[PDB]
């Protein structure tokens, strides 16, 4: 309560090591456990179960729990590296039920364990999974616009330097001042097909993640 | 006051506009551009009136009929009152 | 000196430099000058440039 | 599969002027049923069902008034016409028994209407819409990098402007050598509800939501 979202949104946007898919999934190491949180505004598949219900489902519904939850907590706590040092997470995308079989393997014999994507908690998701839109707007879509304005005053300084002497001579630096409208129009008409850069999320791990943490800090 | 709220809910309009429409339709005055189709269906023996616009059928009101037993007296009083108000208007006109 | 100009030095900076030099000269001589807001009294909006060496 | 949602996504979002909350609703009712996509940012009404609900609403309150489905769809299309330049819905501050109240004085006798609402699904906010938002974020990052490179090359050209320049300089605007630490510090420390989101991104969202 008021600690899982605060202690979970801080997870850097790091790609989970799936064999095939390139989904955006983040989870942060929390002493109270873990809860895989995904945000895309259309349909949630988030693992979050009450302690009591999983308790009964382990006592008189699941007979495979041959390892105490203390072992799982210890494994969760003693995992400082986010990226694999070289436990590959394989998925079989053959049907609607995406059963991401998380093979719990520490060293040697792979322990048999599997996940299940049940319904998430209504209150927490409905209250804290709409914030990222406003958090992005208020911070990033103001900082970027202020950077653009700083460029605009730099262009103004260049142009009134030019009008007050220091006339440009060589053609190599002979460039027109930047215009946002003309740049947008030329992007739409000429370089939009060639600027489509998605791939596997190259900036997702080098620029998007850190700036998003800066966005999601507040 | 049986069927009036639909004419304020369907096209989501408030009072005053309907009052103004009633006042400028029931009284004298008509527009040459806007044709009026007052279809009184005597052949079907079913009394109802329709106002067609933008090729769609809507509702305006309903008026059940109960036959009056003294039409001659009310019509005669009506024409007498019309003549009296003509006389009054002419007298005020000449005085003015 | 009273005027509505908080910084009448949008002109050549040579004039501003010469004025600063002369102000230093008269300060050495013992002359002191006074200026205060006239255009917008209050707000510390006056003496945008004169706040350097004039007090 | 894709036709209806593809056509509806091109339709601009219609913010309802209620001045009490943020409403991000799509409306496009021309054919193939009605697309009354009402969403309060927490529960979108996937009201793409057939004429069943429309007929039950029109018949359970009107036992003597009937209108054809063609009239219904025409009225639905004409519903929000004088609003995109009223059809306002008012919520309340009451518990989970969300009963909307319409107390407009139109004839003296209050008009009664019920707003059917189902349970809000907590599995409705993590699949698609941020992926185009991530694309727009990538475009914004590319724009920021382009503007930063333009700033850098203009700074280099300004470095040419002191040996052939020496123009009128206020002396309070000297250009120090560019330092990444100072740039990041000034970008971070200093220049760091829902209504600002919509009234700031309604115009920008249509720019990249297509391609």
């Amino acid at each position: 309560m008021e600690e899982l979202e605060q202690g979970l949104l801080m997870q850097p946007w790091a790609w989970l090591q799936l064999a095939e898919n390139s989904l955006l999934a983040k989870v942060f190491i929390t002493k109270q456990g873990y809860a895989l949180l995904v945000s895309d505004l259309q349909q949630v598949w988030h693992e979050q179960v009450d302690t009591s219900v999983v308790s009964q489902r382990a006592k008189e519904l699941n007979k495979r729990l041959t390892a105490p939850p203390a072992a799982f907590l210890c494994h969760l706590d003693n995992l400082l590296r986010p990226l694999l040092k070289d436990a590959t997470f394989s998925c079989d995308c053959v049907a609607d039920a995406l059963i991401l079989r998380v093979r719990s393997e520490l060293s040697g014999l792979p322990f048999y364990w599997n996940f299940h994507c049940m319904l998430a908690s209504p209150s927490l998701v409905s209250q804290h999974l709409i914030r990222p839109l406003m958090g992005m707007s208020l911070a990033l879509q103001c900082q970027v616009r202020e950077l653009a304005t700083l460029l605009h005053m730099k262009d103004l300084e260049i142009q009134d330097y030019q009008e007050s002497g220091a006339t440009l001579i060589r053609d190599r630096l002979k460039t027109e001042p930047f215009e946002e409208n003309s740049f947008l129009e030329q992007f739409m008409i000429e370089k939009l097909p060639e600027a489509c850069s998605i791939g596997d999320g190259k900036p997702f791990v080098m620029n998007l993640q850190d700036l998003y943490m800066a966005v999601t800090t507040q | 006051e049986s069927e009036i709220s639909q004419e304020a809910d369907d096209m989501a309009m408030e009072k005053g506009k309907y009052v103004g429409e009633l006042r400028k339709a029931l009284l004298s005055g008509a527009g040459p551009a806007d044709v009026y189709t007052f279809n009184f269906s005597k052949e079907s023996c079913y009394f109802f009136f329709e106002k067609n616009l933008k090729d769609v059928s809507f509702r305006l009101g309903s008026f059940n009929l109960e036959k009056v037993e003294n039409p001659a007296e009310v019509i005669r009083e009506l024409i007498c009152y019309c003549l009296d108000t003509i006389a009054e208007n002419q007298a005020k006109n000449e005085h003015l | 000196l009273f005027t509505n100009e908080d910084n009448p030095h949008g002109n050549d900076s040579a004039k501003a430099s010469r004025a600063r030099t002369k102000a230093g000269d008269l300060r050495d001589t013992g002359i002191f000058l006074d200026l205060m807001h006239l255009k917008k009294p209050g707000g510390f909006d006056i003496s945008l440039f004169y706040r350097d060496i004039i007090s």
